[PDB]
């Protein structure tokens, strides 16, 4: 009976849609997370240094305080 | 319809998490990016606390 | 067009077990990014905990300075279904590992503006008894 | 606590002394005071949300900071200001910003330079709506971030750039563009899943190329029958190549008809897609 | 002569790309003319010219098979150098080509005589150059065809690029 | 405003003080200037694009800089020296990065050392093809990213290391590191998926034995039957290894062909299954 | 009336390009006017003036049938010049035009009633100028035709170009 041969087919498209939407975040999160990694390469690296420097900053206030 | 009702919103149920991910995901990246413009712009005057202390080191030492 | 519907879909449904394959290993880079990120992070925190510090101190030296079909059909949905199980291990972990990092950043702008205050003013303190 | 005593304050005391005040020495501490001052009633104009008050104050502060020998803090404020003027009923926003990148910029800068930048190229297109300038911005921009050897806001940019330049007639610089944000991209294997749609984009752009631009370059993609995720870039495209070598508009617009089943069409490239439509109607028709 | 720098472009008229020949300007080739378009260390193809008022100087004009064939680009740049034939050895005295309507659109079960396409081939490709798997389009009572060179042999020795005669038999 | 200039200033004071120059101090204090000269300079050369001489005028503040006692803020530079030359068109960009972590190294800072050893060892290969000296470095690094209990990063790098180490013939050395990181890679649930690749590369691998050491690694393979995952590792293997145990160079060719839709085939791959496929056939004419 | 140079262009909308009218600017002619258009010592065309606003001064743009027709590229250089016609010799009273479908893709053919067709056709192409031999497209019941001029009669004289009236019987 096409009757119920095609219910099947309009139940597993509109589940098919659904898919492909869903899968299309996961690519633009993959694609997010990426920039974002990139981007905090330059933060920490600034900071880290940034600590560094003050790190000799410290030692020489502390130095010319004796 | 049996497999297929079932197989059908096992998906629509996962299509949430990601509404979730891509946002909380995205929303670190403004916060990160706003850390940066203080972090860098902190060791900026740390290049003047170094010769600033570095001259009180000339004067007391 | 029924063997033309129940393939079609069937044949998505492939091009579908791969896709959340393909987003599961796409996912996996997000679980050692954001790993390595939180990493990463446990050292930007050391530093600012140790710039907190160090300008406590000089702030203060400085004031004492100045003074079989549908059964492999289900097998292949099954396989995206069971995904999920490691599409779970990732949006919860670093779901919370971004609470966590985010509340913690925060705290590492602030004192991180804060460090920033207490040099203009050290130095203008300091410029008035130089040299 | 007024903030129009405070500003009355500000500038009392923002003037190069001379004579009985000046004594020997003049005073950045004063110039800074003044800065201060101002910063503080900026402040409570953004409480009031007064902005147009907030932002003006930010400048006076922002400027006299200048004034002083702290570029940096300074700019910072210069930002404080166009955060303001952005959020706010009147301009001046793009003043302010040009304002703090000719700071970040001179002052060695260029990570933050570029970060502001693209914020500029945002308003001058979702604001100002003048995006011959805005894509000259999101393209210097990409270059600083390009030295950065940071990719990812690189492409970011880039993708902006080609993406308004093909809404402006820019097929063919907007195709360059995709060849060059898709060669940047298949080396890191970070990138090869979204890596379609560049070659999608830049197969559908056309300078009115009288030719197969894009069908020389839709087999140039390494497409592979197993891989589905294919099958949502170039599968399209050799349908399209066809029906616009035929003056078939009906089987370009049925083809396209079908593929927003598989894949959604976005604004983009609807928008291109009848373009392309007009192309062929119009070769039919003229 | 040792080469010039051009520019690819589209075919004039639709008369000229039947004829498969590499339309140029009046101001620097002429019309009987052979030259050897580059694009690559790998990809040498040989065209003959055929000049026409609506040619811009300094560049190329190809149709659309001669693009599906060379495989060139409207806006690159392209290598073109004269080249003569070595009559003597080059020219083609027997050369089978695989006809096939070009659009099978418009295919008919109707005759079409060979003797009037042998003819009117040599009458609009005479003294020209074609090479073993060229794809070009052969207008024969305003009817579009598909001709593809199979093989070509001199007046019997196998060349790759051969130019037709007068007296060229074709198959 | 003119880097020329600066780059003469800058030379002219960078000299070792001595009679009245010196008067009572100096040293640090003078070449500290020329350095922040040749950076003042470098900005404006990398702005007027002429990056070559932003490099070089990089290269200078760096090493004088060396020459003040502050290897820190001096590979830094060198950093920068190595992302000038690289956006640009000279060489040295390899040089720059050694003269760094020969700095971060010795210094004692390894992250970062390794932050640069891997950028380092993607360049000796991307550009100067030098997949020797390429190797020596990922692994290197990948050994203090594992000191750093960055198991991660350490991995990431191990992987170029046997990724192209099958490339050099080193098929045995090649399986030894996939064991390895496979050895590496369970404690960690966070990669247990991951991990069914590395016993197929490391099975795919064969430094000329006749024997079954494949047959033997895809046992060691901890495999059950309804597996969604690791129908990507061991399941084909299998048919690879009876199709070479019977010199039937047509079996093995035609699962790669079918084994090619499920899952497809890579570069690296298809490389080694040629290697595997001339074997065979070899074997047969033998 | 001494005549001026052109360029022409690319027909503005479509409702002008099934008129069969050389569309051009409000500052320069005006609609109703008729002009020849020169492109040889032999070859003189002449075409019916419909104003735009969206013709550039100094130039006028032709439909694809009528440049198929006049020979006219897009981009070239012509001479027009001011034509009036005398309504005593070049009155058209009945004119032949062979009729036949443009295009080969839609397939349909009802009892066209031609008597319905001379009545849309005069109500389209009334006060235009017309020549024997001139290509052009006819709109009839949202179906595109290739109408060919035969043969014109003034109200029995031929003539080479003449002026549809609206009492002009069309065959």
């Amino acid at each position: 009976a096409l009757s119920e041969i095609e219910t099947r087919h309009s139940e597993i498209i509109k589940l098919e849609n659904s898919i492909r939407e869903l899968h299309d975040m996961f690519m633009d999160m993959a694609m997010l997370v990426e920039s974002q990694g990139e981007m905090i390469d330059r933060i920490e690296y600034n900071v880290e240094h940034a600590v560094d420097y003050v790190e000799r900053a410290v030692s020489d206030t502390k130095k010319a305080v004796k | 319809n049996r497999r297929l009702q079932q197989t059908q919103a096992q998906v629509d149920e996962v299509v949430d998490i990601m509404r979730v991910n891509v946002d909380k995901v995205l929303e670190r990246d403004q916060k990160l990016s706003e850390l940066d413009d203080r972090a860098d712009a902190l060791q900026a005057g740390a290049s003047q606390f170094e010769t600033s202390a570095a001259k009180l080191k000339r004067k007391y030492w | 067009r029924a063997d033309q519907l129940a393939d079609e879909s069937l044949e998505s449904t492939r091009r579908m077990l791969q896709l959340v394959e393909e987003s599961k290993d796409a996912g996996i880079r997000t679980l050692v990014m954001l790993d390595e990120q939180g990493e990463q992070l446990d050292r930007v925190e050391e530093g600012m905990n140790h710039i907190n510090q160090d300008m406590k101190e000089a702030e203060k030296n400085l004031k004492d300075l100045g003074k079989a079909r549908e059964n492999e059909m289900d097998e292949n949905l099954e396989q995206v279904s069971g995904i999920i199980g490691n599409l779970r291990h990732m949006a919860l972990d670093m779901g919370n590992e971004i609470d966590t990092q985010n509340r913690q950043i925060d705290r590492i702008m602030e004192k991180a503006d804060s460090n920033k205050t207490r040099i203009d003013e050290a130095n203008q303190r300091a410029t008035k008894m130089l040299g | 606590a007024e903030a129009m005593a405070l500003l009355a304050e500000a500038e009392r005391k923002v003037k190069n002394s001379q004579s009985f005040f000046s004594g020997l020495f003049g005073g950045s501490s004063k110039i800074e005071e003044a800065c201060e001052i101002y910063a503080r009633a900026a402040n409570m104009f953004k409480m009031a949300k007064n902005w147009s008050a907030a932002g003006n104050a930010f400048c006076q502060a922002a400027q006299l900071h200048l004034q002083l020998q702290s570029k940096h803090d300074a700019a910072t404020c210069f930002v404080d200001a166009g955060n303001a003027f952005k959020k706010a009923d009147p301009q001046e926003a793009i003043n302010c910003l040009m304002r703090a990148i000719e700071i970040y910029t001179d002052m060695g800068r260029f990570t933050i330079a570029a970060k502001h930048h693209i914020s500029i190229a945002e308003i001058y297109e979702t604001e100002l709506v003048d995006v011959e300038k805005a894509i000259a911005h999101y393209e210097q921009s990409a270059d600083y971030y390009k030295g950065e050897e940071s990719n990812s806001s690189a492409n970011k940019c880039l993708l902006k750039v080609a993406g308004y330049a093909a809404q402006l007639e820019q097929y063919q610089k907007a195709i360059d563009i995709y060849e060059q944000v898709g060669t940047s991209a298949m080396d890191s294997p970070l990138l090869k899943y979204s890596a379609k749609d560049y070659f999608f984009k830049a197969a559908l752009c056309h300078f009115c190329i009288d030719m197969l631009n894009a069908k020389l370059a839709v087999q140039k993609y390494e497409e592979l029958f197993p891989a589905f995720s294919d099958s949502r870039e170039c599968k399209l495209m050799k349908k399209l190549l066809e029906a616009h070598e035929e003056q078939n508009v009906d089987s370009y617009t049925e083809s396209v008809k079908e593929y927003d089943s598989i894949s959604r069409l976005d604004q983009w490239l609807t928008t291109m897609l009848l373009r392309i439509k007009k192309t062929i109607q119009g070769d039919e028709e003229d | 002569m040792a080469g010039r720098s051009m520019q690819a472009a589209r075919c004039p008229t639709d008369e000229l790309s039947l004829s498969n020949c590499a339309v140029v300007s009046e101001k620097d080739y002429q019309s009987g003319q052979h030259v050897i378009v580059r694009t690559s260390p790998n990809h040498k193809y040989i065209f003959t010219l055929r000049t026409h008022p609506s040619v811009v100087p300094g560049s190329v004009a190809f149709s659309l098979p001669q693009r599906k064939w060379a495989g060139l680009s409207i806006g690159q740049e392209i290598e073109v150098a004269l080249y003569s034939f070595d009559k003597a050895k080059q020219c083609i005295g027997t050369m089978t080509i695989e006809i096939d309507f070009l659009q099978k659109k418009n295919i008919d079960s109707n005759p079409y005589d060979t003797d009037k396409m042998a003819a009117e081939f040599i009458q609009q490709f005479n003294n020209q150059a074609f090479s073993v798997g060229q794809q070009l389009v052969f207008s024969f009572n305003d009817k579009l065809f598909g001709l593809l060179v199979k093989d070509i042999e001199a007046m019997r020795q196998k060349i790759e690029v051969g130019l037709v005669v007068g007296n060229s038999q074709v198959a």
